[PDB]
DNA sequence: CACTCTCGATG
RNA sequence: AUCGAGAGA
């Protein structure tokens, strides 16, 4: 669907990281373990909250309905 | 010599020198007579059928023999002075328990004790993972198979 | 989706035991729990 | 096979001996054979001990192979109920299997026995040789919807 | 469900204070029982859980695949190289006094799935409801507010009990109880009952 | 026929399914604002009544139990012992 | 002062990492719970939807809407919708704000937390403003919208309490550990071979002096000092969730207190 | 009051797959046929191989155990390591011989010894110091 | 579906009291309190702080089920001093050292950077 | 047999079912909605005229109320519609539907019913949540998990039935079975591998979480223990506290090892007057066992004190594992190194045996036992030397294991898992195995088609050296496949044949019990047993006890 | 190109197969698994990757080999159970039930093979911070 | 992401179970049973 | 010969 | 309701 909005485990807000993840990622042409630490996310649950997710709602925008 | 018998007598003992608190150095106020003609009494009570014949009280005799085996053989008086250092009121006080206790095990009347086997066989028989053993021979004994898989002969 | 479109049903001596043969063709893991178990095979 | 015996002095010891399994059975010639104990000699078909050495050596036997049966699993299952079962199995006279080929075609109910594998043909027969039923059977008190005579319906409550 | 034939319901739901937590304040998502693990001998349910956590730390994707040449040790080593204990366990505080446990607890990511087994679609309960037509029983099914079968095995059961009254009643009152008149000569239901 | 008083074969303590059928069946009777033979002493629930007036002996009812002849012998729950 | 000592080690934005001195374990483990659970923030409980032609659910739009951080600084002087003599709500006890996004572009229009606008009167009150922490200043991405998709709703805000819903969490994860040699014997470590060697030698092990072999265990020994991290998600400063959560805990002990006092009553 | 008194030489100190409890053997220095066996807390009280520890039994210093307060209050003890347990056990090895069993909420202990009045009592307080 | 609601955690019931004072049978000079609407945030708290009054002989608190948000604090005090006094003191006590806590917590803040 | 054996009746509910540590044995959790939608017609009498006043006044929709209150005239009044449910002057004789309450006696059911215990009487606590919930102790008579397990509830519908439910059907009248002269019911899981876990000689308990476990006993006399130690500290041991929960006059005696009353090893188990004198505390004694501590406990307190006995010793143990904490991780599947080395060089010398073996039958010298083949005498050496292998292996693994050890926690406590467990995880899974011999020739002369033909081989014939720490090769993963695939088949196999002869026994035996003269009889009154059992006991109040007079010597005996 | 080969069961009677390409090749790891030397030498065919003998649903069992049989079983059967998308489309198709995950989320362990089954794209189920321990024993 | 591969009768889509079979125009031989009159068989399914 | 939910086409 | 199919323990 689409990046959860904040992190299950502990409720650090990750909603606001996605596309800063994904720029990290193509601009910078970092490794997802160095993106994801520079968006300040250590602790290894919001770490997956982020890795983890996977942005169907991308496909989901293909339809004209 | 380990065998299921109704009336757990070792705790009826255990727990006379217990409530009565007996030492283990003191005379006891007991008799031969007491301990013999007790126990000899205290089997004329643990009834399980209850005619007035002859066939009836045989049966009788016969249902009881072996608790009153394991009955002499806990309650002989070299056991009873000796071991157990029983008294005179904590004796009576067993052989009431005991007798209580026994009546108490009797199987009542309007068991359904027909289903009851049939469930206490068939329910561990579910949990069952050279002759052949396991649910193919309980099969094969139900069943009462002519030809079974692996006859046997076995001589000494 | 894709494991039922991949699916095997046999009818009706020991056509329930994973054979030797099925090595590569047919999943040793997926069948049914039961009654249709190594009846219902899966490529 | 190891062996508990009597001791002269008193105690129970191990005292092992020889003895001879088998593939095959034939005991109506095999006890007779100068050489061996023909007194505790043993086969696992409790129909060759039933048609040789009588219906209770049979009884004993039948016990004695479910318990195996049972104790084989290293599961516990007291006496009294496999006890009641081969007693069952036996009383008629003979091996009364455990299927629609044996208890069921006892002189019980028509009902009883119709609640149980073959139920049409059972009610065939019992129309048509006018068949009394006691309806002291659980089943088929169970079928009329009455309280059977089961524990608590084993009696009767009155006044006085 | 994990993806090892582990299933299992929800036994009851802990808030965060509740829950045992970690010294980083990392809280489960999920606790399951160590009863479930040697006795079906799903040692990939607890290699998956290392490799997962040390692939969450590292940012990397964890190579579950079958027949491959990585080992536990290797796994233990990268995540002592991030900073925990080897083999996934970690210190967690009792989440109701504050206080240590005295066992550490194996503590890691694992991908679990939701089965299509949910209480509300299977939860039931009749008092009184609506009849079939040809034996006046209760109907077959939730959704037609039907009963549940007081089948033969449950009749044996309270057979064995002695409870005769109560098979009476779960054979009449609690489904068809019917009343019929019967002629006294040839004792069928032959009879034309004229009431009133 | 009948089986007189004396001679009586059968159990003098109270089989549990007696028991549970006599208590069953006051506890009935009780549910319906029947006469309670007994002090209630702040007991409301007819079983529990029932239970009381079980203790005290004062159940008016007798079992009849049947032989597998078609004998039967009666027996007063008052006279009838009850250890369990 | 007199009593517990803090230490503020470290001190930012979003985190504080400090050091709690001469307290009992269970009031440092309440003021955890406390801080997690019972701290009261506005975010949003009703959402009422005109339309919604995107793809994702009305719930879970309402959902995500639930899940945004608002500014919950001046908190203490809104009230509860339940508490409140109004009907529904009003503006003493719940904070609206709307959303109208609608596809413009050929491309993806993304719709944030920024594009929430308040619609209620906050007279004066520091509240109900959604948290952007974000660089580029959006906040949380709610929604996607395609080219004729629109999203059209009303969001009403009200205070809450973390433990009756985890959408008004003020604080994300309590970092807490005392004894870091273990000194106290609190845990049975697990182990191979050598204990020490395998399990990772923690931080705070820096600020308390390691135990001599030639010494042996001090049975007499509490836990005195806590090394905690608070850390904020935006709806309150950490020095406010930790102060707050302090306030808090004292509130409710001082109502069991008041409780007492009531109960002498006739 | 008092029941038994003396000083024991620690012979042996056994921790049997333990990490708090050592199970350690010990004998009399005045009497030659007096022998003791213990299960000890070496976490609060260590107890090192080849050490004169003195024990003494003691029958008192049931109502609810009330914490030591303040005190202010007769210890009846001043030793290093005290317990409380039930003796359960008097094996009479011979004439001359007679054995004690204690069990100190499951820290077991055998003293055998000759001359005792040592009941079969709860009042079993077990006094060690130095 | 027979999930109850999240206040009832919380917010107090129709005719629910906050504290539920009850004399205790088993031992003279003990009480059973229920708290209402509270957990083990409080109640390990006020257990913990009753065991520092040394006229406190028993102190323990228990949540009988976790569906529930109530749990059950037994106090045993010595004679000639009231249960609720303790009870009242160990609150006090808290309360101060919340608050010492709270102004040294504020006067290290400001003492802080970024 | 589809509407007269058995047929689907009214008052009746089902659910999945969960386990509860704070609920009673007796006890069953029901959700709201249940206990609202089934009803007891409760006649109105002056002791509950008020209650049932209110109930009425509660109506349907919030429990307790009612669904439906019938008249003398036997009208039937739905509390729902009714324009007159706000105001109703019940009369006496009249009947009132109320819900399901607290203390209703309920018959609790998991299928297969394959025993009596499968049906038992349960206490009614109506729960929130919408599941079944029941006390984990009474697991083992149902059967059953909660991984999905759902259970039946049938409700009784007047006061003799009820009453026949509540004096028979009683969970705590069936904790000790006629079955096996034993208790069905013991303490598992978590409460066994806790009650180890506390009862250890190293396990001592500091006041506070004393007086919390002592507070948490219903049972409770509110006497603080003197503890075990008193200076310079006082400490309570795990058995102390644990003490509190057994009640008193319970006399608990068993020798097991080397158990010789010091006992160095901690074993064995001596409990007087209800407090534990010495022993871990494991599955020998709080578990279903013979002469175990609950079948004392029933037999001497009573079934009430017993089922009281598994709420506290629950209560007790959960709490303090609760605050000790217990796991499980791959590293308790780990054996040293040195360990592994030998575990492989066993593997070695019996492949090396096996080899041998193979090579002397093939230079024909191998001799055949007496009565079979020389292929199957090389066949029964092989599996034998594998199988050893196999358990040899396993033996060292289980021997490095330390007591700290998680899952050789649980193998001790008897809580989960056995020697075959660690042997195949830590060590070696053995040689696989079909129809009784191993992997046999699929194809022509060999098993798979990446061995040569005529490959005896253990590796070859399904033998897998790895462990599932490890991991298995291809080869050994198919053959694993297959003998796993056995396992399955002849497991649906078994619970099949199983409940049909399960069936038939039943419908065999069915018509017996015994009569008013302890004859054993059915229904045509036909002589099974003359005296039931051959003693006219009850199975159920029968314990194993030992005949001193049948051994020792002549020479002991006549002393 | 004649590179690779199509057999079935019959043709497969009369090959010899390679497990690993490294078979063909002419001081080691004690963690790794201990595995048999090539001890036939006339190779005719090589396994293209053993772990193409499961199927669709015993593919995204992460280290089935580390399981045994009949676990692996029972989680082929209840893949088939979990949530999650299982069509893109699937809010404009009118199903007659349909169950869709609120945030699926690719699993952190995986299989080679999940790569070709579209598991990575259309996950089902989450990865939860699982902890084993007995807590408060529900 | 749909993979095809089914039908669509009445708007419900249906997918195809593969039915195994045994090999027809094949020659097997079979030992028959110990009663049986027969030994052994040599059966073919011509197709 | 050995309890459920369910779907989905048929009279 | 009547027949087949999937699946839950
Ligand atoms: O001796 C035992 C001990 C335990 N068990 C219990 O059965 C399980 C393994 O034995 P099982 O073959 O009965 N497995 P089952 O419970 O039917 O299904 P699953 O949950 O998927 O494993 C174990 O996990 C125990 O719960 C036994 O059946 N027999
Ligand atoms: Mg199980
Ligand atoms: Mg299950
Ligand atoms: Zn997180
Ligand atoms: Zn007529
Ligand atoms: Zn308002």
């Amino acid at each position: 669907m689409i990046v959860p909005v904040r992190c299950f485990s502990c409720g650090k807000v990750v909603g606001d990281k996605w596309e800063s993840y994904l720029n990290l990622l193509q601009e910078d042409e970092l490794d997802e373990g160095t993106a994801l630490s520079r968006l300040g996310l250590k602790r290894y649950c919001c770490r997956r909250m982020i890795l983890t997710h996977v942005d169907l709602i991308e496909k989901f925008l293909r339809y004209n309905p | 010599a380990n065998w299921p018998l109704p009336v757990n007598i070792r705790r009826i003992i255990q727990n006379a020198q217990q409530t009565f608190h007996i030492d283990h150095t003191k005379p006891s106020d007991l008799t031969i007579k007491d301990i013999v003609l007790g126990v000899k009494d205290l089997q004329e009570n643990l009834l399980v059928l209850r005619g007035k014949n002859e066939i009836i009280q045989n049966a009788q005799r016969d249902a009881v023999t072996l608790f009153c085996c394991l009955l002499r053989s806990r309650l002989a008086t070299r056991r009873v002075l000796q071991e157990y250092r029983l008294t005179k009121q904590a004796f009576d006080w067993v052989l009431s328990n005991i007798e209580a206790q026994f009546l108490r095990s009797v199987v009542h009347p309007g068991e359904m004790v027909g289903v009851l086997a049939a469930q206490s066989i068939g329910e561990p028989a579910t949990q069952m993972t050279k002759v052949t053993s396991g649910v193919p021979r309980l099969k094969e004994i139900l069943n009462v198979a002519k030809n079974m898989k692996t006859p046997s002969l076995t001589v000494y | 989706t894709l494991s039922h479109l991949r699916r095997t049903n046999t009818p009706i001596a020991k056509p329930r035991q994973l054979h030797n043969t099925h090595w590569g063709l047919v999943c040793p893991a997926e069948t049914p729990e039961g009654q249709a178990c190594g009846l219902v095979k899966n490529l | 096979y190891d062996r508990k015996v009597p001791s002269p002095t008193g105690e129970y010891v191990k005292e092992p001996e020889w003895v001879l399994e088998t593939d095959g059975v034939n005991l109506s010639e095999v006890m007779t054979v100068p050489g061996i104990d023909p007194t505790r000699i043993y086969t696992n078909s409790f129909i060759d001990i039933m048609e040789v050495l009588g219906i209770e050596a049979g009884r004993a036997a039948l016990y004695k192979e479910v318990y195996n049966v049972i104790a084989s699993d290293g599961s516990y299952v007291n006496y009294r109920h496999m006890a009641l079962l081969v007693d069952v199995m036996t009383t008629q006279g003979g091996l009364t299997s455990v299927t629609r080929h044996g208890f069921n075609r006892s002189n019980t109910g028509a009902l009883m026995r119709c609640s149980f594998e073959e139920t049409v043909e059972i009610l065939f027969e019992a129309g048509a040789s006018a068949e009394l039923d006691d309806c002291r059977g659980v089943s088929e008190n169970v079928i009329l919807g009455q309280m059977a005579p089961i524990g608590t319906g084993a009696f009767d409550v009155m006044i006085d | 469900a994990s993806r090892h034939g582990q299933k299992g319901t929800i036994g009851i739901t802990y808030r965060r204070e509740d829950m045992p937590f970690t010294a980083e304040g990392i809280v489960p998502d999920l606790i399951i029982n160590p009863h479930a693990i040697p006795s079906r001998m799903t040692v990939a349910h607890l290699i998956e859980c290392l490799l997962s956590k040390v692939a969450a730390l590292s940012g990397n994707e964890g190579d579950a695949s079958p027949f491959t040449d990585i080992t536990v040790e290797g796994i233990s080593k990268l995540l002592r190289e991030h900073g925990y204990q080897s083999r996934g366990f970690e210190v967690m505080y009792n989440g109701h006094t504050g206080k240590k446990l005295m066992a550490q607890i194996f503590f890691g990511p694992t991908y679990y799935q939701r089965l299509r087994h949910m209480v509300d679609d299977k939860i039931h309960a009749r008092a009184r409801g609506p009849m079939q037509v040809l034996t006046r029983q209760p109907v077959e099914g939730r959704s037609r507010d039907g009963g549940l079968r007081f089948g033969e095995m449950e009749r044996d059961c309270m057979i064995a009990h002695g409870a005769a009254s109560f098979l009476k009643e779960r054979l009449m009152e609690a489904s068809d109880a019917f009343r019929v008149h019967i002629c006294g000569i040839c004792g069928l239901m032959t009879v034309i009952a004229k009431l009133n | 026929k009948a089986i007189p008083k004396d001679q009586r074969a059968t159990t003098p303590y109270m089989t549990k399914y007696e028991r549970a059928r006599i208590l069953g069946t006051r506890a009935l009777q009780i549910s319906m604002n029947a006469p309670v033979f007994v002090d209630l002493e702040g007991e409301t629930d007819p079983l529990r009544i029932a239970m009381k007036e079980l203790a005290e002996k004062k159940i008016p009812l007798v079992i009849r139990r049947y032989l597998p002849d078609g004998s039967f012998e009666d027996w007063s729950v008052e006279e009838l012992i009850v250890d369990l | 002062e007199e009593g517990p000592q803090v230490k503020i080690r470290e001190a930012s934005k979003d985190n504080v990492d400090f050091i709690l001195s001469n307290v009992d374990l269970a009031m440092a483990n309440s003021l955890r719970r406390v801080m997690i659970a019972e701290i009261p923030t506005l975010a949003i409980d009703s959402v009422e939807v005109e339309t919604n032609t995107t793809v994702l659910a009305d719930e879970f739009i309402a959902h995500r809407l639930g899940l945004i951080p608002l500014q919950s600084m001046d908190i203490e002087q809104l009230e509860y919708s339940r508490d409140c003599f109004c009907e529904d709500h009003c503006d003493k006890c719940s904070v609206v704000l709307t959303l109208q996004a609608f596809g413009e572009s050929e491309s993806t229009t993304n719709v944030y937390s920024k594009d929430l606008v308040i619609v209620s009167n906050l007279m004066g009150r520091n509240i109900g403003h959604p948290i952007i922490q974000d660089k580029e200043g959006n906040g949380v991405l709610i929604c996607k919208l395609r080219k004729g998709q629109e999203l059209k709703l009303t969001c009403v805000a009200k205070k809450g309490i973390a433990k009756e819903h985890a959408k008004w969490g003020p604080a994300a994860a309590i970092e807490f550990e005392y004894d870091p040699w273990n000194k106290l014997k609190h845990t049975d470590y697990w182990y191979e071979q050598d204990s020490a060697k395998e399990w990772p030698q923690s931080k705070n092990c820096e600020y308390e002096d390691p135990p001599n072999e030639g010494d042996p265990f001090d049975y007499k020994a509490q836990a005195d000092t806590f090394y905690m991290n608070v850390e904020s998600v935006g709806s309150i400063p950490v020095d406010q969730v930790v102060v707050r959560g302090i306030d808090t805990l004292q509130k409710k002990v001082a109502s069991i207190l008041l409780a007492l006092t009531q109960m002498d009553q006739d | 009051n008092t029941l038994f008194d003396d000083i024991f030489q620690v012979s042996e100190v056994d921790p049997g797959r333990y990490n708090k409890v050592c199970r350690i053997e010990a004998a009399s220095t005045t009497q030659d046929q007096c022998k003791l066996t213990l299960d000890i807390n070496v976490e609060l009280f260590p107890v090192a191989a080849q050490d004169s520890l003195t024990v003494t039994i003691a029958s008192s210093l049931t109502r609810s155990w009330r914490p030591p307060q303040a005190g202010d209050r007769s210890l009846a003890d001043d030793y290093d390591y005290v317990m409380y347990g039930t003796a359960y056990k008097f094996e009479e090895v011979s004439k001359d011989l007679i054995a004690v069993y204690y069990s100190f909420g499951g820290l077991l202990m055998r003293l055998e010894g000759n001359y005792l009045n040592n009941l079969k009592q709860e009042n079993a307080y077990l006094l060690i110091r130095r | 579906m027979n999930a109850p609601d999240r206040f009832e955690l919380f917010l107090l019931g129709e005719g629910e009291s906050k504290l539920k004072i009850d004399p205790d049978t088993k031992a003279p000079n003990a009480v059973v309190i229920t708290f209402e609407k509270e957990d083990h945030t409080l109640g390990n708290l006020i257990r913990a702080e009753l065991l520092n009054d040394r006229k406190v002989l028993f102190a323990a608190y228990k949540v009988e089920h976790p569906f529930f948000a109530r749990f059950k604090l037994r106090i045993q005090t010595t004679e000639g001093y009231d249960p609720k006094d303790a009870l009242k003191n160990a609150c006090n006590s808290i309360i101060n050292k919340l608050g010492a806590l709270k102004t040294n917590f504020e006067t290290e803040w400001n003492l802080q950077t970024l | 047999r589809g509407n007269l054996m058995g047929k689907r009746v009214d008052f009746s509910a089902r659910t999945v079912i969960s386990g509860d540590p704070n609920l009673e044995l007796d006890q069953v959790g029901v959700p709201k909605s249940i206990a609202k939608t089934l009803t007891y017609p409760e006649v109105v009498t002056p002791y509950n005229i008020d209650r049932l006043t209110q109930l009425v006044r509660n109506g349907p929709n919030e429990h307790p109320g009612a669904k439906y209150v019938i008249r003398d005239s036997g009208d039937r009044i739905d509390l729902r519609y009714s324009k007159r449910a706000g105001d109703i002057q019940l009369q006496y004789g009249w009947k009132v539907e109320r819900h399901i309450m607290d203390n209703d006696p309920v018959l609790f059911n998991r299928q297969p019913s394959l025993h009596k215990m499968s049906m038992m009487a349960h206490r009614v606590k109506v729960i929130p949540y919408s599941t079944f919930r029941l006390n984990l102790s009474v697991t083992s008579p149902y059967n059953a998990d909660f991984d999905g397990d759902e259970m039946n509830l049938h409700v009784p519908q007047s006061e003799e039935t009820r009453a026949e439910l509540s004096q028979l059907c009683a969970v705590p009248l069936q904790i000790v079975s006629p079955q096996s002269n034993k208790p069905c019911m013991g303490i598992v899981q978590d409460t066994l591998c806790g009650i180890r876990k506390l009862t250890l000689r190293d396990t001592f308990i500091e006041l506070d979480q004393v007086l919390n476990m002592l507070y948490w006993v219903p049972d409770w006399d509110g006497v603080i223990p003197t503890p075990a130690i008193i200076k310079p500290k006082p400490l309570w041991s795990g058995k102390q506290i644990l003490s509190v929960a057994i009640p008193n006059g319970i006399h608990l005696q068993r020798f097991d090892e080397g158990t010789t009353l010091l006992s160095p090893k901690d074993n064995g188990m001596l409990i007087i007057d209800g407090q534990i004198i010495f022993g871990v505390v494991e599955k020998k004694t709080v578990g279903s066992s013979n002469g175990g501590l609950i079948h004392v406990v029933t037999r001497e307190k009573g079934p009430q004190v017993c089922a009281k006995l598994f709420g506290n010793i629950q209560k007790v143990v959960n709490f303090w594992l609760l605050h000790n904490g217990f796991s499980t991780g791959i590293g308790d599947t780990i054996a040293d190194g040195p360990t592994m080395r030998e575990i492989t060089e066993t593997i070695a010398e019996a492949k090396k045996k096996v080899l041998d073996v193979t090579k002397e039958a093939q230079a024909n010298l191998l001799t055949a036992k007496h009565g079979m083949t020389l292929r199957e005498s090389f066949e029964d050496n092989v599996v034998r030397f594998l199988n050893e292998a196999r358990d040899k292996a396993g033996r060292l693994a289980e021997v490095n294991l330390k007591d700290l050890n998680n899952v050789k926690q649980m193998v001790m406590a008897g809580s989960k898992g056995s020697f075959i467990n660690i042997a195949q995880m830590s060590a070696c899974v053995g040689q696989q195995s079909v129809e009784g011999k191993r992997i046999a020739f699929g194809f022509v002369d060999r098993t798979l088609p990446h061995f040569s033909k005529d490959d005896y081989s253990p590796e070859s014939k399904g033998f897998v050296e790895n462990s599932y720490l490890r991991g298995l090769t291809p080869q050994e993963f198919f053959f694993h496949a297959m003998g796993g695939r056995e396992g399955l088949i002849d497991t649906a196999v078994k619970t099949a044949e199983t409940g049909y002869i399960q069936r038939r026994l039943v419908k065999a035996l069915e018509d017996i019990m015994v009569h008013y003269d302890n004859t054993t009889r059915n229904s045509l009154g036909n002589v099974i047993q003359f005296i039931y059992g051959e003693d006219g006991m009850d199975a159920a109040h029968i314990e194993k006890q030992s005949l001193d007079t049948i051994g020792g010597s002549d020479a002991a005996f006549e002393k | 190109e004649g590179l690779v080969e199509y057999i079935d069961a019959e043709e497969e009677e009369s090959i010899l197969i390679a497990m690993q390409p490294e078979d063909l090749e002419p001081d080691v790891d004690p963690a790794k698994r201990i595995r048999v030397s090539h001890h036939a030498t006339t190779f005719t065919h090589c396994e293209i990757h053993p772990s193409m003998i499961l199927g669709v649903a015993a593919s995204i069992i992460p280290f089935p080999d580390h399981n045994q049989s009949p676990r692996n079983t029972y989680q082929s059967a209840m893949g088939k159970q979990a949530m999650g998308v299982f069509l893109t489309n699937y809010n404009v198709r009118m199903d007659t039930m349909a169950n869709i995950l609120y945030y699926p989320q690719k699993p952190l362990g995986t299989t080679r093979a999940m790569e070709y089954l579209k598991f990575r794209e259309l996950p089902a189920g989450q990865n939860a911070i699982v902890a084993i321990a007995c807590y408060s024993g529900y | 992401f749909d993979m095809g591969g089914y039908f669509i009768i009445n708007g419900s889509e249906k997918v195809l179970i593969a039915q195994e079979r045994s090999a027809g125009n094949i020659v097997q031989v079979f030992k028959k049973a110990a009663p049986s009159p027969i030994s052994h068989v040599a059966e073919i399914r011509s197709a």
